């Protein structure tokens, strides 16, 4: 039973810095025919697999050039020259020269890019929610540069916890920003109960918190 | 134009039946073999099964004693079929085309879009939808209290696709799934344009199209 030991599981990488990708096998790939069957694919957010490189180091057509592959035996790698934004996503080695073939783990390439400040948005509940007895306040972090964020939610000046949940997307494929909503959850009565909603939020590139806020 | 789409059932409950559907197109399977892979929730790629284009399967270690791979060429569909389903299985399963080689394909050529199986003993639910109101304006829709995954959120029938950021779904501890789709748009165009998100929620065959209003 044949291992495929990929690393690392995340890789950081500046624009237009190089990628290496590591693949080791727990035996030889090598088929008796001869060839030794190792394909790579990239698996983009919300995405499908896709084929970059097979046969340790062929490109498939209309993948760049700055995608290769090398190796033999045990030892596999997966270099990519200057990384661009769209190469962002999950890396996977394929091993089928032995029944049964197997993936790696996977390699996540996280972009590094410029610092890059939130927009933040605040939605009050809607009136078709309130009129069936539960209000959602949502706060929204749009397109910002690195992951972390600090939001706080603030109700009458009173700091919330334990009644909120976030959600943040994967990296962008464009320009490699994250966005976040975080949303706090009450009863109609318990949210008709107070008067100033309040959506605090902490980040690298604010120069000190910005709150967004409404009155009920 | 060569195609492959996954067709499940949503959600199974455990130690019962699954029985997903790959219909093929562009391409003859007297002459592909086909994969199958699956990838349970924030996990690893995983190889499931493979039916050669002479009609002998092999399988995966794990899953074998409870997997069966079967075909018909002649109405172009692969057939997944597994039994005693446990919460393990939850996953998105893809079925992919063989390309190249003689008798072991150089690798996968094309994929399917995948088919969402939660293994679970809930029953479904439709999500309630919930605008989230509006030189830059972002607008929204609160899609909540729905089960299995997942929802499908559209902008204007497709048309309006720039600035969509639709969030991954959220577990609630009511057991029911909630996210929402936001998009920023111009301002200006407020009192212009209207603007109404397409929520399609397939286990519950629940179609929802909201208008959201300034
Ligand atoms: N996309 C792919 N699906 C599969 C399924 C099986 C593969 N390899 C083998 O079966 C190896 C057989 C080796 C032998 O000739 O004994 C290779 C493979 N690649």
């Amino acid at each position: 039973e044949l291992v495929m030991t990929q690393t690392p599981l995340s890789l950081p990488v500046s624009l237009g810095d190089q990628a290496s990708i590591s693949c080791r096998s727990s035996q030889s790939i090598v088929h008796s025919n001869g060839n030794t069957y190792l394909e790579w694919y990239l698996q983009k957010p919300g995405q499908s697999p896709k084929l970059l490189i097979y046969k340790v180091s062929n490109r498939f057509s209309g993948v760049p050039d700055r995608f290769s592959g090398s190796g033999s035996g045990t030892d596999f790698t997966l270099k990519i020259n200057r990384v661009e934004a769209e190469d962002l996503g999950v890396y996977y080695c394929f091993q089928g020269s032995h029944l049964p073939p197997t993936f790696g783990g996977g390699t996540k390439l996280e972009i590094k890019r410029t610092v890059a400040a939130p927009s933040v948005f605040i939605f009050p509940p809607s009136d078709e929610q309130l009129k069936s007895g539960t209000a959602s306040v949502v706060c929204l972090l749009n397109n910002f540069y690195p992951r972390e964020a600090k939001v706080q939610w603030k109700v009458d000046n009173a700091l919330q916890s334990g009644n909120s949940q976030e959600s943040v997307t994967e990296q962008d494929s464009k320009d490699s920003t994250y966005s976040l909503s975080s949303t706090l959850t009450l009863s109609k009565a318990d949210y008709e109960k107070h008067k100033v909603y309040a959506c605090e939020v902490t980040h690298q590139g604010l120069s000190s918190p910005v709150t967004k806020s409404f009155n009920r | 134009d060569v195609q492959l789409l996954e067709s499940g059932p949503g959600l199974v409950a455990p130690s019962q039946s699954l029985s997903i559907t790959c219909t093929v197109s562009g391409f003859s399977l007297t002459n592909y073999g086909v994969d199958w892979v699956r990838q349970p929730p924030g996990k690893g790629l995983e190889w499931v099964g493979v039916i050669w284009s002479g009609g002998s399967t092999n399988y995966n270690s794990a899953l074998m004693s409870r997997l069966s791979i079967s075909k018909d060429n002649s109405k172009s569909q692969v057939f997944l079929k597994m039994n005693s389903l446990q919460t393990d299985d939850t996953a998105v399963y893809y079925c992919a085309k063989h390309w190249g080689g003689y008798y072991i394909p150089y690798g996968m050529d094309h994929w399917g879009q995948g088919t969402t199986v939660t293994v679970s003993s809930a029953s479904t639910k439709g999500p309630s939808v919930f605008p989230l109101a509006p030189g830059t304006a972002a607008l929204g829709c609160l899609v909540k209290d729905y089960f299995p995954e997942p929802v499908t959120v559209s902008w204007n029938s497709g048309a309006l696709t720039s600035g969509v950021h639709t969030f991954p779904a959220v577990l609630q501890s009511s057991g029911l799934y909630s996210l929402s789709s936001v998009v920023t748009v111009p301002s200006s165009s407020l009192g212009t344009q209207t603007y109404i998100c397409n929520v399609n929620h397939k286990p519950s065959n629940t179609k929802v199209d909201k208008k959201v209003e300034p």
